[PDB]
RNA sequence: AUCGAGAGGCU
């Protein structure tokens, strides 16, 4: 994203730009596009070596002004405490890969629990294609019958996971029983 | 460092005492030093034990670190097995590493010292000073596949 | 490497591993598919041609049955294709490639093989499906987990092989582990948290139950024990009921802290003649320990008793438990309301503390303590605050956890979990760490982009507040997986370098064997040591006793130990032997106790001159309080009526045992001399055990029971002697290897790093470091 | 690929509900939940097995031969 | 591949007998009972049966393997009383309960509507 | 494997009869082992099972996004709304015998994978198979009839038993023996044999 | 599939490990296990 | 009426019986509700003849989903399993054979339900192998989908079975079970977090049983024998039939042992 | 083969201690400023009230298997509410002529004081315990 | 070398039959019976010439001799008999 | 026969 002042500190995007979006993306009239916010100065490419030089922000909720009773439950979040900011990150979750992005809840896992299931993700069956009886490979295994998970990730609308999924929601019982 | 000690009366009793600690290590000087106890002072560097305190202090050192080493962990190996370690590094004229520049250059044939490191180099030079292999080594016999002198063949069995 | 030191061979097998409670230990599940494949050579014998013929009728295809069959002509005959697989002659001296069958011993293991214990035998035992069995117990000395692990089999072709296997590599011998002076056996996680609650005071079991169980245990007497309850309804309670499992004539004494006799939280454990007395059974008791239920019944009963108790434990557990249930969710990881507020109290006076630290820092008021700078200083200020808030609030959730909380439980009994476990699923989780040091500043002077530049805030160098369950905030995710990946490369080195540490021990010390004469020598002759373990002993056999000779008073020490036949105080009052009226003064009998004393006082002076820590717990070749208690139970001693031994008797028995507690046998001053100094420490304990006061105050013993004590302690110091042949080289350097392997990671170089230093003579060391005194 | 004929869990048929849902869901245009309640479908081990149900076959059938 | 043929859990064969008796060691008056070809089902209900019946000391069963369907009952009783006059007893009791639940079921169906 | 590193072998399968199940009749597909939970903080399981248990009832999607302002007790509210226990536990009475367990278990419906890695593809078995031509040894691969490496640092092992002939066998009729005929003057496998 | 091709390999115990700069470009969980640990990444 | 177990049913329907089971010791109900499940025999397809298949489905797969298919088990008694029968693999009164033929006619998509499958063995008048349809529209399950091109033309053959050697042989739909809705008993310790009672829901059975008094000590002596069930059906076979088929199966069962008891 | 000791406690001190089914109880003899004990004990088959007055009493009987009551038949030695079995693992002699008997049913344990019953208790493996209402 | 014998007397070895002798002779016997060679024992009721071997060396009629060959050269000869089994 | 890559396993 990108941030400048107004009025005082914003970030450029706006609801209107949002609508603009949701609606060049329901038509499934001038169509509003990635590259549409990329020229019209909305949204920058930031490298590694730039980023040096910015303070980003975590949520578009950092750049609300506030100034006690909250539900417990919820995590802490650090107070801001910083004004001079320039951009705010798409999402947070994005910082992830693609086979991790799949884990549920991975925001709550010791991180090597999720790099080993990251390596496995890539050995589980499932369908790899819809042309798979079509195509002659050497090797390929396809489940009877695929289950699109009930805990779902947003990555996975992007990642086509809940359309060619490799798992099944099997009921599953924590229990000691008989030792085995 | 609060260690124990016998109490005037006799049983053990905790008596503190302040311990100095280093970052360095040149024995044969700092030994020498007045205000100090030259017969408890310790120093990680073994080595330098070995080339001060003679070669019977250095083993006890070798094991010592060794034990604490194992112990950093809440771990245990009884005593037997890191004294034949210590031992036999030892057992020679000073330490002698667990290294193809250490054990692998003594006179234990040479099939027994070639199958670790370097073989052919052994080999050669074993072909040169005309070693005789004694083929009582482990290693001579299972590379010949005779039975090897172990505890089930360290003997021959015969009739009345 | 590849061809001749190790290489490929027949009748080999592998496959997966799974666990199976109904096993015995010493059995190991094959596949019928291996077995249908695999062959022994078995000669025909007028024993055996029945079986053997009928084996052939059954063929190759289908077991039980025989593959090949060898004539005396040297030319083989396949079964599989032949015109006479039906009809033949079996004549004697023939050669029956049979199936491998049951009750057949079998070499198992698991690479890598760091371990003596992880090529073991076993015996056969054929079931359908397509993965190896073994029991649970059998994991510790593999490292087996059944998450798809891969196991190896391998098959004798001839009796010798399995007569080396069935009494040498048989499971039960390598229960007690050479290495450790322990047992690496033991039950194992389900088992245990089921013992634990089964053995709970609060445990109650009826008849219907009571009956099963009872069935359960194969060797079975038949008769039940009478319950403990009765009027209102009768009841079993969870140690009545086990101890049925427990043989006959085992005594185990244990006190933790607050055991008292009473056990008001039944802590501790003790045990008496195959009964439990009181104790809740967890790991101390059960599991892998020393001074364990494990060691007892090895040393006493012997191997095959404590391996059929094995899967007599497990199977009562196992249906207990199976009819009682477990479960872990997350209920067991939530604490309450107020237990929350206090975490993030003292979370909070954590985060002031250090800012008020980093506030005096900004002033340049630090006092730079002398050999580190001031940066140094703040960084372990605060490194020490961080984990002094995540210990106490990890405390401060443990105490609010309940009983009936599963996590504490499985904690409780030691089946697997800890309290840092605790502490970060549900109080707060810590600071990360990286080389040491907390969160470096990759960008610059910042941590990450959303920070300000030059910020040593907690969170802006990785304080990670909110616990597993509240949800790790992204830039806490982000310096959490920045510790993951040191933890992970830090494994995938060590493991490596741990590798080639062993091998180079492996092939250092491959020719260290104990000769007949225990000069521990090498190839060359060249002499190692001149009594292995300088004691002479086998590293198993040998238990953690303690000497009562050091520490304590001298006054208790009398106390305790003066027995002076000329003082009306200072005597053995006649309570305490039939012959104490007459026993005053004759000075030829307190000339041989001052000769004790003396002898007594001597050796406590000469140990307290070599342990200067004084510790007191110490390995030795013979346990003593289990003989003794072996003798109070077994001549059901009164303890009112006085003894009959003389005590020309006592002394001269015990200066006769030493006489022939041998190790070495020459008949000449050197040898000689060399035997009083193996057997110098446990002559010592012996002396101490064995005072001629002890005996009679604190033991109560007859003559006949210390003549079989002394020849039971004879005859178990002679097993105790270390066997010649054992190429004790190999099992020292398999005993120190494997450690490494787990050496997992105040200022020093430790762990494989040291080791590493160490073995390899390092002159350039990374810390050396001097201790002056 | 394909609608399973009944729950694994407990084995009450499914298959006969397949058209019903996608059909309940647009012509009737209700939620999920009000739907699998409909069918008699109040266990989750069935629920779950329409609910996370993907139907691939109508991909499958693109292809020609 | 090594999985047994379904049908080995209900279908006795070569010779299997359906039931096989031993005497048990070291306790008189007792006997172990090979139930082949069954499970749980049959044994525990002939144990909560022979519980009922005073003159029966012990009756337990143990199902020895989960893959084979076979399991062991034992039966101590008093003396002068043959166990499987008490397995006769028991059995003939659970029959005779089983009828009478099958009437009742049936009269309380039938007058049930819808 | 689920989707937190829970690697698992199947050990038995039972049926649904010996299975425990709910006063609901629901019965387990799977059965895991509680003692696997906490040494390894896949906290994230046990939430997942219950996010669909919430999400199976109430018939909405799981939102398991990260960096999300869920709940668990707002999860533990939605669940009770709908008459579950609100920490995912269940009553469940034995298979067998039907006598409720004591202990309440953790059901839910959970995310389960399938592994490329597969036993009766795995299983391997040789006895005097095939052999190499270059060192006479059996070749290696179950792919090929292969037969398993007696790695010397098995070998070391075994030797600490101290078992010389089962050494001798493993490495002289279990792979290339060999018989050869040498000279005694020149100590070398350079003889003329003609044996017939 | 996606995972192999957002592939990153490095041909070279200091570089393996996560480094800072890595935010938002490669992922911090995604690597292989064992050896070449943490030198083949994922965008 | 009869001395002995006394049911109550609280509901009946065509597919489901909730019911009260009153003075029977529990290992008794325990094995019904086993064998309500296992041993209860029915019949489904055990053999697929496939002739041509064009379909996007794998034929195993096919012959897999037949197999789940439920058909009629009414008067399955009067047919004898194929283990029994005398033929050379399959009689008219050990099996019966089925057919199924459907065409990608439609450009539109072709569907293949369970109600297309054409029978062909004599049924001799009994009540058995009508594929059961419960569906509103009387179309069954889904078999498989067709687009226009493709055929599929097949001949099943089912034969009688038990749950136990497939779970297809099974009326196996959940069996609620319940007893003591109050834990009178103390069978189960309840997990609590600050209250036993506010956390755990109360069952619908605590509407038949009276609470207990909070002065009121442990009948320990007290044993459960009223216990609540719900048997439900696929359609196999009717629930009335369910239930008493099993409890006929159990007692064929213990007939079992006493007549190879008096062989020995 | 009869009675071993006899007397009468007024309740001390009840504590339901971790355990939610047994209770640790302790009490002294009643008109006896010098004997006391400490026993554990069900609470749910036997409930037991603070400063209640409690009959004890301890039997020898009334080896082979155990049988439940087939009937009346078997007579037994108890109308009391309450009966336990035993064993004998320590004997404190812990002043002169005072002595303290320790008792264990089955994990519920049991501590004696005084030096009245010297004559009876014995290291016998058989030892049961009878409380009447 | 030359007759370096020892004599009977003058032992020191074990008289303990260790482990390791005891597992070859059990094999070596073993052998023997696994071809048909002579028993010298009642064989009461048993067949695997292993437990047969541990029977023969419980009633010491084992006539085989251990050779305990000692570093330097020499060598003392042990009959079953006057050798322990424990 | 060579070489390369990917994967399995060790709280
Ligand atoms: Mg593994
Ligand atoms: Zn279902
Ligand atoms: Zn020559
Ligand atoms: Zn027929």
């Amino acid at each position: 994203f990108i941030v400048e002042d107004d009025g005082h500190k914003e970030l450029k995007v706006r609801k209107g730009h949002i609508a603009k979006l949701m609606a060049t993306e329901y038509q499934d009239v001038e169509e509003y596009t990635w590259s549409s916010l990329l020229n019209e100065g909305l949204v920058e490419y930031i490298d590694a070596e730039e980023e040096e030089s910015i303070l980003i922000a975590m949520q578009p909720e950092d750049l609300e002004p506030a100034e006690l009773d909250v539900d417990p439950a919820k995590r802490i979040r650090v107070s801001h405490h910083a004004t001079t900011f320039t951009h705010c990150e798409i999402h947070p979750s994005m910082i992830l890969g693609v086979a991790a992005s799949i884990i549920p809840f991975p925001d709550h896992n010791q991180s090597p629990r999720n790099t080993y299931q990251s390596a496995m993700g890539k050995q589980a069956m499932g369908v790899f294609l819809t042309n798979y009886n079509v195509r002659m490979d050497t090797m390929a295994n396809i489940l009877y019958y695929p289950q699109k998970p009930l805990g779902t990730t947003r990555a996975m609308e992007y990642l086509k996971f809940r359309e060619l999924p490799a798992g099944q929601n099997a009921i599953v019982a924590i229990a000691c029983y008989s030792g085995y | 460092y609060d260690r124990k000690v016998p109490s005037p009366t006799g049983e053990y009793v905790k008596e503190p005492e302040w311990v100095l600690e280093t970052d360095g290590v040149n024995l044969s000087e700092v030994m020498t030093v007045p205000g100090i106890d030259p017969t408890r002072i310790y120093t990680n560097s073994f080595i330098d034990i070995m080339e001060v305190l003679g070669i019977e202090a250095g083993r006890a050192a070798l094991y010592k670190e060794v034990y604490n080493v194992i112990a950093s962990d809440g771990s245990y190996v009884n005593y037997r097995h890191m004294a034949l370690l210590v031992d036999v590094m030892t057992t020679q004229g000073g330490l002698t590493s667990v290294t193809r520049h250490g054990f692998n250059r003594s006179n234990t044939g040479a099939l027994m010292r070639c199958s670790f490191e370097e073989t052919v180099e052994i080999l050669f030079e074993a072909g040169a000073s005309a070693e005789l292999d004694d083929c009582r080594g482990v290693s001579e016999n299972v590379i010949l596949g005779q039975m090897a002198p172990i505890g089930t063949g360290a003997f021959d069995v015969m009739i009345d | 490497r590849g061809n001749l030191m190790g290489k490929r061979v027949d009748f080999s097998a592998r496959t997966v591993i799974s666990g199976d409670p109904n096993l015995e230990l010493d059995q190991v599940g094959v596949p019928k598919s291996i077995a249908k494949t695999l062959t022994y050579p078995e000669v025909v014998t007028p024993y055996n041609i029945d079986r053997l013929t009928q084996l052939v009728r059954n063929g190759p295809n289908e077991h039980p049955g025989a593959k090949y069959v060898i004539r005396d002509s040297g030319d083989r005959i396949d079964l599989r294709y032949s015109k006479r697989a039906g009809d033949i002659q079996l004549q004697y001296g023939w050669k029956v490639e049979r199936h491998i069958m049951d009750n057949d011993p079998v070499l198992f293991n698991r690479q890598p093989s760091l371990h003596k214990m992880s090529m073991m035998a076993h015996r056969v035992k054929v079931i359908p499906y397509s993965t190896f069995r073994l029991n649970l117990s059998v994991t510790s000395p593999y490292n087996a987990d059944f998450d798809g692990d891969e196991m190896n089999l391998h098959v004798p072709q001839s009796e010798e092989t399995r007569a080396e296997l069935s009494q040498l590599c048989a499971v039960p011998l390598q229960i007690v582990s050479p290495q450790s002076n322990k047992p690496c056996m033991g039950i194992v996680q389900d088992t245990l948290c089921g013992i634990r609650k089964l053995t709970l005071r609060d445990t109650f079991i009826e008849l219907d139950q009571v009956l099963n169980m009872l069935y359960w245990v194969p060797d079975w007497d038949g008769v039940i024990p009478t319950p403990a309850i009765i009027k209102p309804k009768p009841l079993w309670s969870g140690k009545q009921i086990l101890s049925v499992a427990i043989p006959n004539g085992i005594h185990l004494q244990r006190f933790d802290e607050g055991t008292t006799l009473l056990s008001p939280k039944d802590n501790g454990m003790l045990i008496i003649d195959g009964q439990i007395i009181f104790g809740v059974v967890e790991k101390k008791t059960v599991g892998s320990s020393n001074g364990g239920l494990i060691h007892v019944v090895t040393r006493e009963k012997g191997p095959q008793v404590c391996a059929k108790l094995f899967g007599n434990i497990q199977k009562v557990v196992n249906f207990w438990l199976l009819h009682n249930g477990f479960s872990t969710g997350i209920g067991d990881t939530i604490a309450d309301g107020p237990t929350m507020r206090e975490i993030t109290e003292t979370i909070a006076e954590a985060k002031k503390k250090v800012l008020d630290v980093t506030k005096e820092a900004q002033a340049n008021l630090l006092t730079a303590k002398h050999g580190m700078t001031l940066r140094e200083s703040f960084e372990d200020n605060v490194v020490r605050f961080l984990n002094e808030a995540r210990d106490k609030a990890g405390r401060l959730a443990e105490v609010n956890l309940k009983d009936l909380n599963n996590v504490k439980q499985m904690v409780m009994a030691g089946s697997k979990g800890s309290f840092i476990n605790i502490a970060q699923m549900s109080a707060c989780v810590g600071q990360q760490s990286v080389e040491g040091k907390r969160i470096a500043f990759g960008f610059v002077d910042r941590t990450l982009p959303h920070f300000s530049k030059d910020d040593y805030s907690p969170e802006s160098k990785g304080f990670v507040e909110n616990s597993y369950l509240r949800g790790l905030t992204p830039q806490e995710f982000f310096f959490h997986a920045m510790g993951g990946r040191e933890g992970l490369i830090d494994t995938a080195v060590k493991t490596a370098e741990t590798g080639y540490i062993q091998r180079r021990l492996v092939k250092a010390l491959e020719d260290i064997m104990v000769h007949y004469d225990n000069t521990t020598r090498n190839s060359l002759g060249n002499v190692i040591q001149f009594i292995y373990g300088e004691d002479g002993m086998d590293a198993a056999h040998i238990e953690k006793q303690s000497l009562d000779t050091i520490g304590g008073s001298d006054a208790a020490f009398e106390k305790r130990y003066r027995v002076d036949l000329l003082n009306t105080d200072h005597t053995l009052d006649p309570s305490l032997l039939e012959s104490g009226s007459e026993i005053l003064g004759d000075l030829k009998l307190q000339v041989l106790l001052d000769e004790e004393y003396k002898q007594l006082v001597k050796d406590r002076k000469f140990l307290r001159e070599v342990f200067v820590d004084g510790e007191a717990n110490w390995p030795l070749p013979v346990n003593i309080r289990r003989i003794i208690q072996n003798a109070q139970q077994t001549f059901h001693i009164d303890h009112t009526k006085p003894s009959d031994l003389t005590i020309k008797d006592i002394v001269l028995g015990v200066k006769d045992l030493q006489e022939n507690l041998l190790v070495l046998r020459g008949k000449n001053e050197i040898i000689q001399n060399a035997q009083r100094d193996a057997v110098t420490l446990f002559c010592c304990l012996l002396r101490s055990r064995l005072a001629t006061r002890r005996v009679l105050q604190e033991y109560r013993l007859t003559k006949q029971a210390f003549d079989w004590v002394l020849s039971n302690i004879e005859a178990q110091f002679l097993r105790s002697v270390v066997h010649p042949g054992e190429m004790v080289g190999v099992l020292a350097a398999q005993s120190i290897g494997e450690p490494a392997t787990q050496m997992t990671l105040k200022k020093v170089t430790s762990g494989v790093p040291r080791l590493k230093e160490i073995l390899n003579v390092a002159k350039n060391m990374k810390t050396p470091s001097l201790t002056v005194y | 690929m394909i609608v399973p004929v009944r729950c694994f869990s407990c084995g009450k048929v499914v298959g006969d509900k397949w058209e019903s849902y996608l059909n309940l869901l647009q012509e009737d245009e209700l939620d999920e939940g009000t739907a699998l309640s409909r069918l008699g479908l109040k266990r989750y081990c069935c629920r779950r097995m329409i609910l996370t149900h993907v139907d691939l076959i109508e991909k499958f059938l693109r292809y020609n031969p | 591949m090594n999985a047994p043929d379904r049908f080995e859990l209900f279908l006795l064969g070569e010779g299997e007998s359906k039931l096989k008796i031993d005497p048990d060691t070291k306790a008189p008056n007792a006997v172990v009972i090979t139930f082949e070809k069954e499970d749980h089902t049959l044994g525990n209900l002939i144990r909560a049966e022979l519980l009922n019946d005073r003159k029966v000391l012990f009756a337990a069963y143990k199902v020895e393997h989960p893959f084979f369907a076979r399991f062991k009952l034992r039966i101590q009783t008093t003396e002068g009383y043959d166990p499987k006059d008490a397995l006769k007893n028991a059995c003939n009791s659970i029959i005779n309960k089983l009828g009478a639940l099958k009437t009742n079921f049936e009269t309380e169906w039938n007058l049930q509507t819808l | 494997a689920s989707r937190h590193g829970q690697k698992g072998t199947i050990g038995i399968t039972y049926r649904r009869e010996d299975m425990p199940f709910t006063a609901e009749g629901i019965v387990p597909d799977l059965i895991i082992n509680p003692h696997a939970i906490p040494s390894r903080m896949t906290v994230a399981h046990l939430i997942e099972c219950l996010l669909s248990k919430v999400a199976a009832l109430s018939g909405n999607e799981g939102d398991a996004s990260p960096f999300t302002d869920i709940t668990v007790e707002g999860i533990s509210k939605l669940l009770r709304e709908h008459g579950y226990q609100s920490r995912g536990f269940e009553v469940m009475y034995n298979g067998h015998t039907g006598k409720k367990l004591m202990a309440q278990i953790f059901f839910g419906p959970t995310y389960y994978q399938r592994l490329r890695h597969m036993v009766d593809d795995k299983i391997h078995a040789r006895a005097r198979g095939p052999m190499q031509v270059l060192t006479r040894q059996p070749v290696e691969g179950r792919s090929r009839d292969g037969g398993l490496r007696f790695g010397e640092m098995e070998r070391d092992c075994m030797i600490a038993h101290g078992a010389a002939s089962f050494l001798k066998e493993r490495l002289m009729e279990a792979s290339d023996a060999f018989r050869v005929h040498i000279c005694g003057i020149c100590g070398l496998m350079t003889v003329i044999a003609k044996l017939n | 599939t996606l995972s192999h091709l957002r592939r990153t390999n490095t041909p070279i115990a200091k570089p393996r490990q996560l480094h800072n700069t890595h935010w938002g470009l490669v992922c911090p969980a995604e690597t292989p296990e064992g050896q070449a640990c943490g030198l083949v990444k994922n965008l | 009426s009869e001395e002995g177990p006394q049911v109550k049913i609280r509901e009946a329907s065509k597919d489901n019986v909730d019911f009260i089971l009153s003075n029977v010791d529990l290992a008794m109900a325990n094995s019904l509700r086993r064998v309500m499940i296992a041993e209860i025999p029915t019949l489904a397809i055990d053999s697929v003849e496939v002739e041509t298949n064009t379909t996007v489905l794998a034929d195993e797969f096919i012959a897999h989903r037949l197999g789940l298919i439920p058909l009629q088990s009414m008067d399955i008694e009067q047919l004898e399993y194929s283990r029994d029968c005398f033929c050379e693999d399959h009689c008219d009164k050990c099996s019966v054979v089925l057919t199924l033929q459907a065409f990608g006619e439609s450009e539109s998509t072709t569907n293949v339900y369970s109600k297309d499958l054409v029978i062909v063995s004599n049924l001799m008048g009994r009540n058995i192998g009508h594929p059961i349809i419960q569906d509103k529209e009387g179309n069954g399950v889904l078999i498989c989908k067709l687009r226009k091109g493709q055929e599929l033309k097949l001949t099943c053959v089912a034969k009688k079975g038990i749950a136990k050697e497939h779970a297809k042989w099974g009326p196996a739909a959940a069996i609620e079970f319940e007893y003591d809705p109050w834990n009178k008993l103390k069978h189960t310790d309840y997990w609590y977090e600050q209250d036993s009672a506010k956390e755990w829901p109360q069952s619908k059975n605590c509407e038949y049983e009276d609470p207990p008094n909070e002065g009121d000590p442990f009948d320990y002596k007290a044993q459960a024998d009223t216990f609540y069930m719900n048997v439900e059906s696929v359609g196999s076979i009717p629930v009335d039939q369910v239930v008493v088929r099993g409890i006929d199966t159990l007692q064929k069962k213990v007939a079992s042992i006493l007549l190879a008891l008096t062989q020995m | 083969s009869n009675t071993l000791f006899d007397d009468i406690f007024q309740v001390s001190e009840v504590d339901p201690g971790r355990y939610n089914k047994v209770c640790r109880i302790e009490a002294a003899s009643t008109t006896q400023d010098q004997c006391k004990l400490t026993l554990d004990i069900n609470v749910e088959l036997f409930p037991v009230a603070a400063q209640d007055s409690l009959t004890v009493t301890i039997a020898s009987s009334l080896t082979r298997s155990w049988r439940p009551p087939q009937a009346g038949d078997r007579s037994l030695a108890d109308d009391y509410d309450y009966v336990m079995y035993g064993t004998a693992y320590k004997f404190e002699e812990v002043s002169k002529d005072l002595i303290a008997v320790y008792y264990s049913f089955g994990g519920l344990l049991m501590r004696l004081e005084g030096n009245y019953r010297n004559l009876n208790n014995l290291k016998q493996e058989n030892a049961y315990l009878l409380i009447r209402r | 070398l030359k007759e370096k014998a020892i004599p009977k007397d003058q032992r020191a070895t074990t008289p303990y039959m260790t482990k390791y002798e005891r597992a070859r002779i059990l094999g070596t016997r073993a052998l023997q019976i696994s071809m048909n060679a002579p028993v010298f024992v009642d064989l009461e009721g048993e067949t695997d010439p292993l437990r047969i071997a541990m029977k023969e060396l419980a009633e010491k009629k084992i006539p085989l001799v251990i050779r305990r060959y000692l570093p330097d050269g020499s060598f003392e000869d042990w009959s079953v008999e006057e050798l322990i089994v424990d």
